[PDB]
């Protein structure tokens, strides 16, 4: 069902993105976050027990992620040294259970 | 507070905003050759396309943004870089205006936007609001139409509002009297300035919103 | 390109799924572990360093993860009791950085 | 060691034999209306798909699977359990052999498989084999054919080696005698029973592989 897996948004500078830019430009960044517990598979459960079981030795895969499936518009911002840069697949736009 | 800087904040926190406007910062700074900057078509067809489709209260508020100085602040060179104008408006050769004004009468919609910005913003120094038609929009609106024809304008380097397409009036000939008419009318326009003022000021004017 | 994310396969009893069947049957699980970073987006990173710069609060969202896009054959055992258990979903086919 | 368990597991670790043993472990064991416990077409069907698709050595590997104990035993219960018999054997009302054979014969696979089996598997005391057509192969495939038609065989609760369709002699009239004959072609057939007996011990017989 996956419906614990929802849209969150968070309004931040560009500059707590850490990504280098030295701009006072801002930007809505949104993400996916929640469990997905109900869209679980036996392969899940599986997992689970293995891990537990300590009988897959040091590997961890990954159980159903909270993630996105389509991602926001490209945005834009100019910079202090007037250079503008673009980002891609910066911010989710539709989340699922994967 | 920077105008500008308020406004291109306003503008990435509305999705029709953010989205239009990197819809023309990606293709006015994209190299697709070894011989251009960019593809100046598809940066003018994406700036028509970002003043057609987002809100004025948008759209103008980053074009016609306020500064105190018209030059070397931070302001002001944010409101210069609005149109990319490295791609939209420099140019290698600086034609003679009035040969520019020929080669956009020859276009449909450059002679059109071209036509309706002469109207609309035409001075009246009789009327208190500057203009023979005093209504701020209609003028905002033809000359913003300006944008992403042969005769983008952008704000020059001045201490005052000026603007001007990327032309100028050396090699007239017999017609420089016609060629400094032309200029006069973007970068000395009291009805032209007036209106842009206005809007800058956010405020209920007479003659503006 | 998500070539780290491979699928890796294990012999085990079928007790040892920790299910709560009581058979002596066995089977082969196969899972999808591996690394996908290579597969991130600006997304990823900036989520990477949200949670570094403590700016999502206690949200932990997810980052690219090595799934199954595929399950394998369904499997059947007899437990013993004499009774038939059928197993969907259990196993991985093929992966993916998702 | 449970040579069919062994055999359960061999299964589970191969690809081919894994997926067809749950295609039709599956149908033989999904209840789809309140009168039935399964769908016997679809048992019957998938049980078919089983045999024809599985390689031998994982399929007569379960099918023909020995034990030292023929009832009570886990091997023997498991190896009684591989057509799953809820399903696909046992019934309500358990028809007359004679009767039953009437109804096969009218079936065009169901002839084919029946006459297959009284072919191959045909007694033969003078041979070594106990067989007239000295190739156990044959018979197990002649007798694995039957799964699936109405003529569906199975494991009899006996300390022996005894098979049988879902029928018996009860009720057949003057033909009492030509009943017991069809039966013991199933339930005391030595041929049969030194065919399976010879997949079970795994050696290279003369009559075998
Ligand atoms: C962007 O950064 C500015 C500058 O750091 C942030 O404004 C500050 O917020 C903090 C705590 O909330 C205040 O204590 C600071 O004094 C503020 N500084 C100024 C100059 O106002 C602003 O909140 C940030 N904006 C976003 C959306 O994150
Ligand atoms: C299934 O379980 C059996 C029984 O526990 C496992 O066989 C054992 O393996 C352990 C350690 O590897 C040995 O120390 C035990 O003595 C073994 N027991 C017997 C009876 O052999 C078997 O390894 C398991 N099989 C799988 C595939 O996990």
């Amino acid at each position: 069902q996956g419906r614990g897996c929802l849209l969150k948004e968070i309004h931040l500078n560009v500059t707590d993105l850490d990504l280098g830019y030295r701009t006072k430009e801002e930007l809505i960044f949104r993400y996916c976050s929640g469990p997905c517990h109900d869209a679980e598979t036996n392969y899940d459960k599986i997992l689970n027990n293995l891990t537990h079981n300590k009988k897959l030795d040091k590997d961890t895969p990954s159980r159903t992620c909270c993630r996105p499936i389509a991602f926001d518009d490209d945005i834009s911002f100019l910079d202090d040294s007037l250079e503008y840069h673009t980002l891609k697949k910066h911010s989710a736009k539709k989340c699922a259970c994967v | 507070e920077n105008n500008c800087l308020n406004a291109a904040k306003a503008c990435n926190l509305n999705d029709t905003c953010k989205k239009y406007r990197s819809a023309y910062i990606s293709p006015c700074t994209s190299r697709v050759s070894t011989a251009e900057v960019c593809n100046k078509r598809k940066c003018h067809k994406a700036l028509r396309q970002f003043f057609d489709k987002v809100p004025p209260k948008h759209s103008y508020g980053m074009l016609y943004c306020s500064c105190p100085l018209g030059d070397q602040s931070a302001c002001s060179e944010r409101r210069r870089q609005t149109i990319v104008p490295a791609c939209s408006y420099e140019d290698k050769e600086r034609p003679n205006c009035l040969t520019l004004q020929v080669s956009c009468k020859t276009n449909y919609i450059c002679r059109s936007r071209l036509a309706d910005f002469f109207t609309n913003c035409q001075p009246e120094p009789l009327s208190l609001s500057g203009c023979l038609k005093e209504n701020y929009a209609d003028c905002l609106l033809s000359y913003s139409g300006l944008i992403g024809t042969v005769m983008t304008p952008n704000y020059l380097r001045s201490p005052k509002i000026s603007v001007s397409p990327f032309c100028d009036c050396s090699s007239s000939g017999n017609s420089k009297e016609e060629c400094d008419r032309f200029t006069e009318f973007f970068t000395d326009n009291a009805c032209l300035r007036n209106a842009i003022q206005a809007f800058g000021n956010g405020t209920g004017s007479e003659f503006l919103e």
